[PDB]
């Protein structure tokens, strides 16, 4: 949780909002109420990360600036997320989630089937750069228990095999089907439903009088 | 189905639908 | 814990209220502390007699002088406090 | 009128509108036990070290927080508000690094007394212990921060009685360091006053590191002469020649505080 | 139990269009103007004689939560914050309301001002989710466009300006007076209750929090009646609730079932049944990781109300039912909820810092059945220090699924005590 | 001289005492024997530091070798661990 | 057994002295330590109670075996610590053996 | 911050020579009431002490600390 | 197991350090 200065990451490291960045900064702050900037950093901050993973000291820097905080204010909110990154982090940054309703279920052999086809560890990065494995916490979606969020994908219900498919649409090629990989529809039960099959009520069905 | 920009700039375009927000009154906390 | 015999605690406190009583006179305070003793305090005209009577009654027969000492609490106006602790 | 009518034990102990629990033990005479509370200070609740027991309630409450209200009964010396404090202390003494013989706030340290006085006779954990990463703040106060108890009394007097919003928590967890997130250090005048307000020895005085030990050192009362607020101030004297200068307090003039010049 | 007539939630498992479009047709923002026209004394009456209780991890009764906040303006402006943090293990259940039925928290958010004067409500829906705010964000887009939302909302003089708020990945970010600060743009560390949100909240006005799902229920509640929604269950724990069943069971799904149903009947009707067979259920999470585990003994016996489940010593909290069946290290899965809660705790308070990093020390040895017997009950001891001693809920939280391990499994944690005692 | 080079002076007035009767002072100077110790290679984050023995040597502490940039010292034993 | 003088000066074993004999005085050495510039026991003041042996958390100061130093000058009584050091290491392996017989008792 | 020290009145002799003594450079001192700290608990007493004794005296009126004003809800505001 | 007299002396160093005149006339 410290930071020391590297050639890498420094406030010497180049962050400016693009002029694009720029205007949506604003949108955020008038979001917030009027008087009101600094309820913003998280908001801007996460634009910061968008324009760039690895969000340097530098960008910190202007984030505070922009919003005219204590730098420190800014430097206390990204540390306490975790969805910022103060590192730089792969193209992918996969992340298995590793709790209860995933662990049943088996997610660790997702995340091994994640490890093996990365010849990564979880938490190391392959040099490719397009692939960072991380074992995060709940993600929701544990109806869905196995579970591999890429960048918000999101992908949902997956067996080992799915996942490793997934990566190969990844290494080379386009992004895989968003969202889950099996025949339940949605979080439905797994063969079909039992619930909701009466076509939806009309509007003012029963409604209570006045 | 949506790209890292789909948010904010979604917001930016909500921005034509709102009051001017009130103020404590000061210029900084 | 201590092995506090209550049964102590009583019947010197109900000496302590016969002597109260017997020498109403310069008696001040009494008190059995939770130690389980005695400690009249006695007006300093009182050093005579209360101690002769607790010399000489049956029923308080209190024979030797353990100690005469003076503890010297500087606040306090009279500074010294004479204590003597009988057998 | 605004006296509100509060039992501290029985004592009923009248306050203003607004008397905090805490408060009102200190008007009827008692000292809740406290880490993160400072009288001129913002109230923080960290520690949680001051939980009481308001009479008929379920739950212990936050003694430097609660407004205590009406018809409350303050019970401090309670069977619960003990294990209230056998247990916290369990705590800040479980990550603690035991170097109190280089702790030089031996003597001088509200968290062995705390714990003399409200902790337990022994220790439980038999887990091991965390280190942080003693950094620089400066060239006066030398924080071996593995001490911090995250009672965040640093960072509000570095924000509000000095107005150098500098330091910071960073992180979350058990690794939350109370530290500069880069190293900058902490250059302001009233910066000195950290040692004196931290309860802990993490950060404290380097040139004043190992010269003495506080039950020694005679301390005779006297007055500022570097600047012309003449703030009052101990002069903590050792076999005879000055081993430290610290703030001592005087209500108009200097309240507990003492200017890095003057110390 | 439920019929589809009697449904709060329409939309479910998508399969219709997430769209005002589709939510009309479905039947949403109905008379809205008239709701708002009936004033809001009449909408609490509603939620109080619906008995709506709190859908969130804690249920408070929705209509006092919400009247205490009716109090007059004090020149602050009023407003509403709804927390759409899914942050509890287990429960995908929220999730589903703003991914498919978004419309109907747009119009729950408008009625919800309605009730309590806020001129504007913020939605923090957990980072995580950026898949899902964007569509919500959409809906809400639409709805200004229809004129729902905005000025004059749907005619009816009443100004309200939704928004949506970014989370980063903090369970706490979710607890009540965190969830403000992380509004606020401070760090995310719960707040003390004295000075409760209503009187001081989000930017130090008047403020109120709500589950999504106690938000979504209200304007539904209020078209149809406090009478509908009471009937269906008993007393106090009064409602439709959203059930999720994830972990050892034939068909994990978001029922959306009525309350107070036998956990046998939820696990049995939907949820297809108990991964191999009923009789392979080690144990039970009726509400979620925070809440406390129950024995299969107990289960079929206790039903999902909340006040059933305290009876049970367990909370129905956010009705996360996660199900281990014999074929599970109980010792390891609560060992990771307590792994879960480490990587979490906000650290602002010293009984959660210390205490909860202690007990996953003391539970990763129990796992691996370093530590002695004698060390279990200790746990037991550390557990309570932290219950009742912690600014937030959250270490009331980490200290019930332990003492769940220990009530109901103590004999097992024993064994993996004297399994390694033997090999030496 | 000695460890803090006690010296009295050729001009001090107690310099006298020695004369005809030699001084005490140390070989092996402690000063520089640990910085003649090995740095304690460690594979962890932090280490302890028993001082060797247990009882018999120093409250334990446990020390952050964290930062290669700096061997952790215990400020017991001046034993500096590398990383 | 590296070389490095026990005693941190924590000076607790000055504040249990019944006769007042141990005066210590301490700054930073140069390493950063926390080292005793100036540690003298006055022998004579010494009632050889064994408390320091005590109180000492590194144990650094201890009862040596010897009891034969008697001196014909009574400044050779008065100790300073490059005299209590030099006795250190004349007598460090009988005191090592000393301590190790004893200390599971302590 | 502890206050338990801060209750009972004391009298304290004025401070005197404290030289260097020159075979063990201990601090040496020829002035006996320089340790002799008396306590008194009240101000009164105190002041008696020192006219039956003769020696002079200079009390200093006691300084307790002013009541303060503290709430947690007043810090949240973000007006101020 | 199969002239030398201990001076004593302080070992702690000036303390207090007077202001050397200025050897320059003046
Ligand atoms: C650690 C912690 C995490 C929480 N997370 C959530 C959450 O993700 N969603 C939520 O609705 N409530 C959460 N809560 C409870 C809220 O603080 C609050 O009590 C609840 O949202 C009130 O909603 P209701 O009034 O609709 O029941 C959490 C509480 C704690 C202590
Ligand atoms: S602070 Fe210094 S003194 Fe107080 S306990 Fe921790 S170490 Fe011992
Ligand atoms: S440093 Fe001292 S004051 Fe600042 S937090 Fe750690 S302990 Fe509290
Ligand atoms: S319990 Fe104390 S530490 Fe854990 S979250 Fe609530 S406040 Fe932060
Ligand atoms: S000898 Fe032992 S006790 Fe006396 S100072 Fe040196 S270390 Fe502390
Ligand atoms: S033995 Fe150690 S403690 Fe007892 S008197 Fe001599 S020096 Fe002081
Ligand atoms: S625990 Fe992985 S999403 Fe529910
Ligand atoms: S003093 Fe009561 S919480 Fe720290
Ligand atoms: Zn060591």
């Amino acid at each position: 949780f410290v930071h020391r200065d590297t050639p890498e990451n420094n406030p010497d490291t180049p962050f400016d909002f693009t002029p694009e960045n720029y205007k949506r900064i604003e949108a955020i702050v008038k979001n917030y109420p009027e008087g009101h900037q600094a309820a913003a950093v998280l908001p801007v901050l996460d634009l910061a990360q968008r324009q760039n993973g690895w969000l340097p000291i530098s960008a910190m820097n202007k984030v505070a600036e922009v919003l005219q905080v204590p730098p420190m204010r800014v430097y206390e909110v990204a540390t306490f997320y975790t969805m910022y990154n103060r590192k730089p982090v792969g193209k992918y940054h996969i992340q298995v989630c590793t709790t209860t309703p995933c662990m049943l279920r088996d997610s660790d052999s997702i995340l091994e089937t994640l490890q093996r086809k990365l010849g990564i560890k979880v938490g190391e990065t392959t040099p490719d750069k397009l692939f960072t494995l991380i074992e995060v916490e709940c993600l929701g979606a544990c109806v869905n228990a196995p579970m591999v969020q890429i960048n918000d994908n999101y992908y949902e219900d997956l067996t080992p095999k799915d996942i490793e498919e997934i990566i190969d649409e990844l290494k080379a090629g386009k992004v895989p089907k968003p969202g889950p990989r099996s025949g339940r529809f949605c979080c439905e039960p797994a063969g079909g439903l039992t619930s909701l099959t009466e076509p939806p009520k009309g509007p003012g069905f029963g409604v209570q009088a006045g | 189905d949506y790209n890292t920009y789909t948010f904010l700039d979604l917001n930016l375009d909500l921005s034509k639908f709102r009051l001017p927000q009130p103020s404590s009154g000061r210029e900084s906390p | 814990v201590r092995p506090r015999s209550d049964v102590t605690h009583k019947q010197l406190s109900a000496f302590g209220e016969y002597v109260a009583e017997i020498l109403p006179k310069y008696v001040q305070q009494v008190q059995v502390s939770c130690l389980d003793e005695l400690e009249i305090c006695i007006h300093p005209d009182g050093v005579i007699p209360t101690l002769t009577f607790l010399r000489d009654h049956t029923n308080a027969q209190f024979k030797s002088l353990a100690d005469l000492t003076a503890v010297d609490v500087p606040t306090r106006q009279n500074r010294f406090e004479i204590v003597y602790n009988l057998l | 009128s605004n006296l509100i009518e509060v039992f501290v034990d029985g004592q009923s102990v009248m306050v203003e509108p607004g008397t905090t629990v805490l408060q009102a033990c200190e008007k009827v005479g008692m000292q809740i036990p406290r880490f993160c509370y400072h009288e001129r200070l913002s109230v923080a609740g960290n520690c949680r070290m001051c939980l009481v027991e308001i009479e008929k309630a379920p739950k212990v409450v936050a003694a430097c927080a609660m407004p205590v209200m009406k018809g409350w009964n303050i019970l401090t010396n309670s069977e619960k508000s003990k294990k209230a404090r056998e247990g916290v202390m369990e705590f800040l003494l479980a990550n603690h690094p035991l170097d109190c013989p280089i702790c030089d706030q031996g003597g001088e340290c509200d968290l062995q007394d705390q714990s003399m006085m409200f902790g337990s006779d022994r220790s439980r954990f038999l887990e091991g212990k965390r280190a942080v990463e003693d950094k620089n703040i400066g060239p006066l106060v030398k924080t071996i921060m593995t001490r911090c108890i995250q009672c965040t009394r640093c960072i509000r007097f570095a924000s509000e009685i000095a107005g150098v919003d500098d330091l910071g928590t960073t992180g979350r967890g058990n690794d939350m360091q109370v530290g500069t997130y880069i190293e900058k250090m902490f250059m302001s005048e009233l910066s000195g006053n950290v040692i004196d307000i931290c309860p802990v020895g993490a950060l404290t005085s380097k040139p004043y590191a190992f010269t003495a030990r506080p039950w020694e050192t005679r301390k005779t009362e006297s007055i500022d002469v570097m600047d012309a607020v003449g703030s009052n101030i101990v002069v903590s004297t050792r076999t005879g020649e000055v081993m430290r200068i610290l703030p001592r307090m005087h209500e108009d003039i200097n309240e507990e505080w003492i200017s890095d010049k003057t110390r | 139990s439920l019929k589809d007539e009697d449904r709060i939630f329409t939309n479910l498992y998508g399969r219709h269009d997430w769209r005002l479009k589709g939510a009309l047709r479905r039947g949403d923002w109905y008379k809205t103007k008239e709701i708002l026209l009936k004033g809001p004394d009449w909408i609490l009456g509603e939620m109080k004689t619906s008995g709506l209780r709190g859908r969130g991890g804690a249920g408070f009764p929705t209509g006092l939560k919400w009247s205490f906040m009716n109090k007059p303006s004090d020149g602050r402006p009023k407003y509403l914050v709804v927390n759409a943090d899914e942050g509890e293990p287990g429960t995908c259940k929220d999730r589903e309301i703003m991914r498919h039925d978004p419309h109907k928290l747009v119009e729950g958010c408008l009625v919800g001002g309605r009730a309590m004067g806020a001129r504007a409500a913020y939605i923090y829906i957990r980072g995580e989710f950026y898949n899902e705010a964007s569509n919500l964000q959409v809906a809400i887009r639409e709805a200004y466009e229809a004129g729902l939302i905005g000025k004059n909302a749907c005619g009816s003089d009443y100004d309200f300006d939704v928004f949506v708020v970014r989370g980063a990945g903090a369970y706490i970010c979710g607890e009540e007076t965190a969830l403000i600060e992380s509004i606020e743009g401070k760090q995310g560390k719960p707040r003390l209750k004295p000075p409760f949100p209503a009187d001081v909240g989000v930017f130090g006005c008047p403020t109120t929090v709500a589950n999504v799902e106690t938000v979504a229920v209200s304007p539904t509640i209020c078209r149809r009646g406090g009478t509908w929604f009471a009937g269906f269950g008993r007393e106090r724990n009064s409602g439709t609730k959203l059930f999720n069943i994830s972990g050892h069971v034939n068909h994990p799904c978001t029922v959306e079932e009525e309350m107070s149903v036998p956990l046998k009947e939820l696990i049995e009707k939907h949820a297809g049944g108990v991964t191999g067979g009923w009789d392979n259920l080690l144990a039970v999470i009726p509400g979620g990781s925070s809440t406390p585990l129950i024995p299969k003994s107990v289960c079929e016996t206790v039903l999902m109300d909340f006040d059933a489940l305290v009876q049970a010593q367990t909370g129905l909290g956010t009705a996360a039912v996660i199900v281990m069946d014999r074929s599970t290290d109980i010792v390891k899965a609560i060992a990771r909820l307590i792994e879960f809660y480490k990587h979490e705790s906000c650290g602002q308070c010293t009984p959660c810092r210390e205490g909860v990093d202690w007990m996953n020390k003391v539970m990763a040895r129990f796992v691996k059945g370093d530590a002695r017997p004698a060390e279990i009950d200790s746990l037991w001891e550390i557990s309570k220090q932290i219950e009742g001693h912690t600014i937030c809920a959250l270490g009331d939280g980490a200290a019930w699924p332990v003492q769940g391990l220990i009530r109901h499994f103590r004999p097992e944690l024993e064994d993996r005590m004297q399994r390694f005692a033997q090999q030496h | 001289i000695t460890h803090t080079g006690q010296v009295y002076d050729e001009k001090d007035y107690r310099r006298v005492r020695f004369v005809d009767r030699q001084k005490e002072v140390n070989e092996n100077f402690a000063i520089d024997l640990i910085a003649q110790q090995p740095v304690n290679e460690v594979e962890h984050r932090i280490i302890a530091c028993d001082g060797g023995g247990g009882a018999l040597g120093h409250p334990k502490v446990y020390i952050n070798l964290d930062k290669e940039t700096k061997t952790g010292t215990c400020g017991y034993c001046g034993l500096q661990f590398k990383q | 057994p590296s070389g490095e003088e026990r005693c941190i000066a924590c000076k607790l074993c000055e504040a249990i002295c019944p006769a007042q004999a141990i005066t210590i005085e301490a700054e930073p050495r140069a390493d950063g330590s926390r080292r005793t510039t100036r540690y003298d026991i006055d022998m004579t003041k010494c009632i050889y109670c064994g408390f320091c042996q005590e109180a000492c958390p590194v144990d650094a100061i201890v009862e040596g075996p010897n009891f034969e130093f008697s001196t014909e000058t009574h400044e050779e009584l008065l100790y300073n610590k490059e005299k209590l050091l030099n006795n250190g290491d004349k007598w460090e392996a009988e005191i090592a053996a000393n301590i190790q017989a004893d200390y599971l008792y302590r | 911050s502890g206050v338990n020290n801060t209750k009972k009145w004391k009298m304290e002799f004025d401070t005197r020579e404290r030289w260097e003594n020159p075979l063990m450079g201990w601090a040496s001192t020829a002035d006996p009431l320089s340790n002799m700290v008396l306590t008194f608990s009240a101000k009164e007493d105190a002041i008696a002490f020192a006219e039956k004794n003769g020696w002079s005296y200079d009390v200093e009126e006691k300084k307790v600390p002013k009541p303060k004003s503290k709430s947690y809800g007043a810090n949240f505001s973000w007006n101020k | 197991p199969t002239p030398e007299q201990y001076v004593p002396y302080s070992t702690t160093r000036k303390k207090i350090h007077e202001w050397v005149p200025p050897s320059t006339p003046y």
